[PDB]
């Protein structure tokens, strides 16, 4: 499947995407530290052995 | 016994910044530790009012440019942290710039309150080439001592804080540069007293006389450990 | 193979510190070994720290 960049990631707390906007992108200007996500991107998962 | 007490009975003013402080008496040896405590204390331990948080609209980094502004704002930031402002009352103070116009922008362009003194308002800070071009800013500025960069700030306070917000490194200190010498203090009776002469240079919004008085007290403050505790 | 493509600038102000390499115009280069307090460095008869 295709790759879609976008906010609604798995997982992730929303203090994280405070400084993503509705498209997935960080803000112009946002002071961003180490392990920060700067643009959020999913993938298609593949099946996985339970 | 017969031992004499300092006292503090010159001080002679030779500018806005520059200061002279003369003490005496003082006895054999006394000189040289009596200013080299007080030097090293008031170089590191004086409290004083840094400009700490920039906020211009318009601007969502530092590392941008307005229209009609000739400097860049790196440079604005920087000129920001040479402002030489004293504050009576409170810790915290917003301040506020507006102007327009074409020519310099200095430190006596700010909406002056009344708890607030600005040591030099011939201090330039921006320029603007647009008569059309407007600048308006909101300057935060916190009461502290020694230095502080950008990351001890930000790491302490854990509020979001909005995108614009930025921060400057304080150099709250407002002591410049000391320096002391000890000659002969005239006593009709002893010819071997010492005079200590400790030269202050700094900026405005200290009072040399209370930056000394201030030093004094914090010196006996630790010294407090030693008189009683062992 | 690919659909869109993100960049993101970053700006990272460094200051020195300890480790960072000084060298002069003579061949003298050096690592700095510990940052010192001003009051803590010598000074001459007018008070000026080097």
């Amino acid at each position: 499947g295709p790759e879609e960049i976008t906010a609604d990631i798995p997982n992730v707390g929303e203090a994280a995407l405070s400084k993503l906007d509705e498209s997935g992108i960080v803000y112009i200007g946002a002071e961003v530290t180490g392990g920060d996500i700067l643009v959020g991107k999913v993938t298609p998962k593949g099946e996985t052995q339970l | 016994t017969e031992f004499l007490k300092p006292r503090l009975v010159d001080i002679e003013q030779v500018s806005s910044t520059h200061a002279k402080v003369t003490l005496e008496p003082l006895e054999r040896g006394f000189g040289h530790t009596l200013g080299n405590a007080l030097r090293r204390i008031l170089l590191s331990s004086m409290p004083g009012c840094a400009v700490t948080e920039v906020e211009i609209d318009g601007v969502l980094h530092e590392y941008s440019t307005k229209e009609g502004v000739q400097e860049d704002i790196l440079e604005i930031l920087l000129n920001l942290k040479g402002l030489a402002v004293r504050v009576q009352g409170k810790d915290e103070v917003i301040l506020t710039l507006n102007k327009s116009g074409i020519g310099p922008v200095t430190a006596a362009d700010i909406t002056h309150d009344g708890d607030v003194e600005i040591v030099k308002p011939q201090h330039v800070i921006c320029h603007l080439t647009d008569e059309n071009a407007s600048i308006s800013m909101r300057i935060k500025v916190q009461r502290g001592r020694g230095y502080v960069p950008a990351s001890t700030r930000i790491h302490s306070e854990e509020d979001e804080r909005p995108i614009g917000r930025l921060l400057v490194d304080a150099c709250y200190s407002p002591v410049e540069r000391i320096a002391y010498n000890v000659e002969a203090a005239r006593v009709e009776q002893r010819t071997d007293l010492d005079k200590l002469v400790i030269e202050m240079e700094t900026n405005g919004t200290i009072d040399p006389e209370e930056a000394i008085r201030r030093a004094a007290t914090i010196l006996a403050e630790q010294l407090e450990a030693f008189v009683d505790l062992r | 193979g690919v659909l869109k493509i993100v960049k993101v600038y970053l700006a990272v102000k460094r200051r020195i510190q300890p480790g960072d390499k000084m060298a002069g115009r003579h061949g003298n280069k050096g690592v700095i070994s510990k940052i010192n307090p001003i009051e803590d460095m010598p000074y001459d008869e007018n008070g000026t720290p080097v």
